[PDB]
RNA sequence: CCGAGGGUAGGGCCCGUGACUGGGGCGAAGUCGUAACAAGGUAGCUGUACCGGAAGGUGCGGCUGGA
RNA sequence: CCUGGUCCACCCGUGACGCUGAGGCGCGAAAGCGUGGGGAGCAAACCGGAUUAGAUACCCGGGUAGUCCACGCCCUAAACGAUGCGCGCUAGGUCUCUGGGUCUCCUGGGGGCCGAAGCUAACGCGUUAAGCGCGCCGCCUGGGGAGUACGGCCGCAAGGC
RNA sequence: GGAGGAAGAAGCCCUUCGGGGUGUAAACUCCUGAACCCGGGACGAAACCCCCGACGAGGGGACUGACGGUACCGGGGUAAUAGCGCCGGCCAACUCCGUGCCAGCAGCCGCGGUAAUACGGAGGGCGCGAGCGUUACCCGGAUUCACUGGGCGUAAAGGGCGUGUAGGCGGCCUGGGGCGUCCCAUGUGAAAGACCACGGCUCAACCGUGGGGGAGCGUGGGAUACGCUCAGGCUAGACG
RNA sequence: AGCUAGUUGGUGGGGUAAUGGCCCACCAAGGCGACGACGGGUAGCCGGUCUGAGAGGAUGGCCGGCCACAGGGGCACUGA
């Protein structure tokens, strides 16, 4: 019954990536959406577009890897190395602006609500705001 | 050639009727200072052939430290199996603290401000072998948005 | 400021009183999770016009009896047994843990 | 254990035993010796270590070690105590300090002394 | 404090040599010149490998032996930078060249380090007019460190201030060497120091 | 009137101690057997029951961490 | 005869009515206990016969509770997958049980074996996860002392928690 | 105490009887003068009080020091206390002799049974210094109570199995509230300590001045993504 | 692991500088507890202090702020 369909999201590509899928489809969502939109406007996927399977509306999210490799395994390195869920359902965890991580020390990025848009780590602190942290991504 | 410190030397042993046989045991790491270092690890009959066979496995496989003012990109943490190893990067004028395993690896590897930390299984062999994946998987600005591309 | 609580009444069994149950919530000083408690407070009604099941604001009055130092301010919906309901079972939940 | 399990339950604080009850937190405590005799080591030493079980201030008791070579206790000799154990004679948790009260110096000795008790002799 | 007895033991023993005695560390007779070798009953012998500690230990040891200092005061120091804002590894030392004992080795006024203290010490020294006898004393920027007026007229201060005349100095001071009297221009900067020590490995010591 | 406490009486908890008694821990090289580790020389372990100087045995069902 | 759960098909009805679950309650192998039946075979105990240094055993001939039923207790276990439950996601190969279809094929539930990726200290796991995640419950914190002691609750007891 | 001082005294310790070591250390030589001797000697003390003015605003005058003849300044001036810990490994420092599971060491692993760097003395060495060691206790290392930051197939660890009470957790969209949550302003958060700068005592310790911060909590205003709550709709969970 | 008789509330009084079951009469039968009541143990509390990368953990001596006490215990008097 999905308790926390983000935390399924994330995972559901976390795990799309780890065998390097075309798309895949997370079950549609405007705050999803909001999220993915983060991904795409931060470049970890191609993007994403509104679907179907039987009046059923999912999320098209196509991925992105790294160039192929020379040597054994040759298998690509990923744009999306690492992600998991900060706040979670049983642990919901809140900032104050001077409180924002700083991931991965500049190279990454932390998505995260507020009361004026899904922003993002330097995106709010810019915004100059706060919120529940979403997660983490990099 | 490159600079060439040995971490630790051990001797092994195995049984047969009559007595235990032995052989000797060479971890060894590598590096000129200037962002490359190698690790290499060498086992053989004796100390001194051991403590040979280690630079040469090491110098075989080594890796491109991309360092930064003399310390590290990012901060990252990894698991070797049962060990872990902390990197986190200083500012300039901190020092390497680390154990002699990562201290070692980290010397020749460049750095001179770095802070580590070793969790999980302090295994020698186990943590040096760690402390690798972990500068092999170090990005920099460039080579981070270089994938996001598109 | 003359401190104000949101509860409901959970027992009407005085004469021109009434115990108000009131809830709040916070952060957990180590572990996050908000948590929710509560505590009773006993309050002056003197014309009993508050029934049972009533939510209702109270405020920080002066003192009326021992045990007893909240007016109760006024009406915020009547009709929630369904609270009451929570109360008296997580009591009634007890007996079932003497020996 | 979920988030909501330490809520409850919540993670329990160590402590640790005393491994001396020397009494009041005390650095040593002076006692009178019950019984001055010699035991024997335990797993695979061998030997006679002099011992003095010590009647505490704490009406308490108990075998306590004497360090060095020789010494000068008998039946109601005074004494302070230190406390270390001794990984070798089972019993005895506790050094007797050398060169207070009835408790002689170790005689003719010269190297560390501070431990012994001996006074720093002179050179002529 | 200020250790002494046998000195040209520890130029030894650290390998690197030290003008702890100013003059004949010197002469074809440093004892340094004479036997490369650490001191005791072993000293020429296969000598092993030292351990990881040994380093940064001998190390500090070594500077710390050079400005003949207690282990307290260096160990202060070394946490007096540490606090201190910027690399702790010029600063230890920005400190411990302050010291009005070093100023007046490095200002030239005395031969050794240890003769300079007991010139400080028994006041012969002076600073921007008011004498001083504390070794300790942290010189800042901009400072007259003369002679005293009835030092001037000593033997000693003299044969010091003798080859001093026109010999180069350090380019964080200067040597009004007529009017016997120096000034202390700046804080150091890692380049202007010249010793035999990795100040990292020190750093390190401390962080045992 | 209440009231420090004192007295009488009956309960509750905690500490110390007690003929004697139960097992338990440790102790370089004691007596008795051989139970287990190799098919351990009757596969082992197991809950329960009964029995025996002791390990242990046997019954009943069970697990393979046995064949 | 009475009755539980469960899978499939049709997309019909309700409209989130869900997941978990401290305590509570119910069930819970065998042995064991109570009252009353029953009793062929088997068989703790027990008796012999052998073996043996001895043989309170192994093997042999006997043999009583018990093993069976009714009602009531007891509540343990290598109660084992030594793997809590629910949901989503992450290659397939093979044979097997049982449903449904314009049935050399396809799909749904279930029981197995080899195995991607991944995990793993290793052995191994692997869409029946020990992978990747979220929820909620239970549990661990060096060995022996000891599942002992005390107290408490339960039980006829044995004993259990 | 400082500078010089042997291819390097004697004594003592090793020794492959050539030698090596303490060691520039000592002696010795000059110059410096802790101490002590003589002199001079405070800040801390300007008010209260009096005169004029008005007993006021303002002006002037005078008394008072426990420490104390102490600090501090000037002159003379003697080479003038060193001790403790360790040197098997962690962990830095090694050789002789004595000893012989004895005497003893001991935080752990362990050492000692006739050639002991592990006991005991010695020579030497490492370490610190008016201290060095020891015992006791607190935090650390211990990521070994794990929020940061741990775990349970076999290492300790899944409840023998269900049912369900409280509680924890909550699918898709729309709107209202704005409780959590987020921002701004304001009050508060004493001083001392702490941290950053600047000066006072000859430095420092101490000590003065100034600045900058502090979560929290009260108050006023604002935001509405996620959580909550009320209201409306849906069918992918669940039920029939 | 259950607690409670001034116990919870009320009316009227007494009392104080003043609220109040603080106290006294009469009335009703309430009040509290697994968010841990009641009971036992231990402890003066804080600004701070020690330690720690930090989150924490330990701690409350000197100094400052508050409380408590003055051989053990009770009492009231004078009085802002
Ligand atoms: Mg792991
Ligand atoms: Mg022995
Ligand atoms: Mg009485
Ligand atoms: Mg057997
Ligand atoms: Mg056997
Ligand atoms: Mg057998
Ligand atoms: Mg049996
Ligand atoms: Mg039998
Ligand atoms: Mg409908
Ligand atoms: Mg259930
Ligand atoms: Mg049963
Ligand atoms: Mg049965
Ligand atoms: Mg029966
Ligand atoms: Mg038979
Ligand atoms: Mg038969
Ligand atoms: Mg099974
Ligand atoms: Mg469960
Ligand atoms: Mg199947
Ligand atoms: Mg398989
Ligand atoms: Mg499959
Ligand atoms: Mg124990
Ligand atoms: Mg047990
Ligand atoms: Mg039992
Ligand atoms: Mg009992
Ligand atoms: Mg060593
Ligand atoms: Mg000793
Ligand atoms: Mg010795
Ligand atoms: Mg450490
Ligand atoms: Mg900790
Ligand atoms: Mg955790
Ligand atoms: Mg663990
Ligand atoms: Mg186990
Ligand atoms: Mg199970
Ligand atoms: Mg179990
Ligand atoms: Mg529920
Ligand atoms: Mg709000
Ligand atoms: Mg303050
Ligand atoms: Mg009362
Ligand atoms: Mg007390
Ligand atoms: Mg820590
Ligand atoms: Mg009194
Ligand atoms: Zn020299």
């Amino acid at each position: 019954m999905l308790t926390d369909p983000i935390a399924d999201m994330l995972t559901r590509i976390r795990n799309a990536t780890r065998v390097y899928k075309e798309s895949t489809d997370v079950p549609a969502s405007r705050f999803k959406e909001e999220i993915l939109r983060i991904l795409a406007r931060e470049g970890f996927i191609k993007g994403y577009e509104r679907v179907d399977v039987d009046g059923k509306p999912y999320l098209r999210v196509y991925l992105k890897y790294g160039p192929r490799r020379q040597g054994p395994d040759p298998r690509p390195e990923q744009v999306i190395h690492h992600i998991r869920r900060i706040s979670k359902p049983g642990r919901r965890v809140y900032v104050g602006v001077k409180e924002i991580p700083r991931v991965r020390r500049g190279l990454g990025i932390a998505i995260l609500s507020t009361s004026k848009g899904v922003l993002t780590d330097r995106e709010a602190r810019k915004l100059g705001v706060g919120g529940e942290l979403i997660c983490e991504v990099w | 050639d490159f600079e060439e410190k040995m971490i630790l030397i051990r001797r092994t042993a195995r049984m047969q009727a009559g007595g235990r046989r032995f052989r000797f045991g060479a971890l060894v790491v590598v590096g000129d200072r200037q962002g490359r270092v190698g690790l290499g690890f060498g086992k053989a009959p004796e100390v001194p052939l051991a403590v040979q066979k280690a630079g040469y496995y090491a110098r075989r496989n080594m890796v491109e430290v991309p360092l930064q003012n003399g310390t590290i990109p990012h901060e990252i943490e990894v698991e070797f199996g049962a060990s872990k190893i902390v990197l986190k990067p200083a500012a300039p004028g901190t020092g390497v603290i680390a154990g002699a395993v990562p201290r070692a690896i980290l010397e020749l590897a460049g750095v001179t401000d770095i802070l580590t930390k070793e969790l999980g299984s302090r295994n020698p062999i186990n943590i040096a072998y760690a402390t690798m994946e972990a500068l092999r998987q170090l990005r920099t600005k460039a080579d981070v948005e270089r994938l996001r591309k598109g | 400021p003359k401190k104000v609580l949101t509860g409901v009444v959970v027992s009407d069994k005085m004469q021109k009183t009434v115990t108000v149950l009131v809830e709040r919530q916070f952060p957990h000083p180590l572990y996050g999770k908000v948590i929710k408690r509560s505590k009773k407070y006993l309050a002056h009604d003197p014309e009993e016009k508050y029934k049972l099941g009533d939510v209702v604001e109270i405020i920080e009055s002066r003192p009326i009896s021992k045990r007893k130092r909240f007016r109760v301010l006024r009406l915020v919906e009547s009709g929630r047994m369904d609270l009451v309901e929570k109360y008296l079972i997580r009591r009634q939940n007890y007996e079932s843990l003497s020996k | 254990p979920t988030i909501n399990q330490l809520v409850r339950k919540g993670r329990e604080k160590v402590r640790k035993k005393s491994k001396v009850p020397a009494l009041k937190g005390a650095p040593f405590r002076r006692g009178v010796c019950t019984v001055v005799r010699t035991v024997t080591p335990k797993k695979p030493n061998s030997a006679l270590r002099k011992v003095a079980k010590v009647r505490l201030t704490s009406g308490y008791e108990v075998t306590a070690y004497i360090p060095g070579e020789g010494h000068n206790l008998q039946e109601h000799s005074v004494v302070l105590i230190r406390g270390g154990r001794v990984k070798d004679l089972p019993g005895v948790r506790y050094h007797i300090v050398r060169g207070v009260y009835d408790a002689a110096g170790v005689k003719d000795r010269k190297k560390s002394r501070s431990k012994y008790g001996t006074k720093k002799p002179k050179e002529a | 404090g200020r250790y002494i007895g046998p000195v040209c033991r520890l130029c030894r023993r650290e390998g690197v040599k030290l003008y702890l005695k100013g003059e004949r560390c010197y002469s074809p007779k440093c004892a340094m010149e004479r036997r490369p070798y650490p001191p005791g009953q072993h000293g020429q012998k296969r000598a092993r490998r030292p351990s990881d500690y040994a380093v940064r230990l001998r190390e500090k040891q070594k500077l710390r032996r050079i400005y003949g200092i207690s282990e307290r005061q260096f160990r202060n120091l070394f946490e007096e930078a540490s606090k201190k804002k910027g690399v702790t590894g010029s600063v230890f030392l920005g400190l411990l060249e302050s010291r009005l004992d070093n100023v007046v080795y490095r200002l030239g006024f005395a031969v050794s380090r240890r003769q300079a203290r007991q010139l400080v010490r028994h006041g012969h020294i002076t600073v921007n007019g008011r004498r001083v006898d504390l070794p300790s004393y942290r010189v800042r920027p901009g400072d007259e460190i003369a002679v005293a007026e009835k030092s001037r007229n000593l033997e000693l201060i003299r044969q010091n201030l003798e080859a001093m005349k026109g010999r180069k100095v350090g380019p964080w001071l200067s040597l009004d060497v007529e009017g016997m009297k120096g000034k202390f221009l700046r804080l150091p900067d890692r380049e202007d120091l010249a010793l035999p020590v990795n100040e990292q490995l020190v750093i390190e010591f401390y962080s045992r």
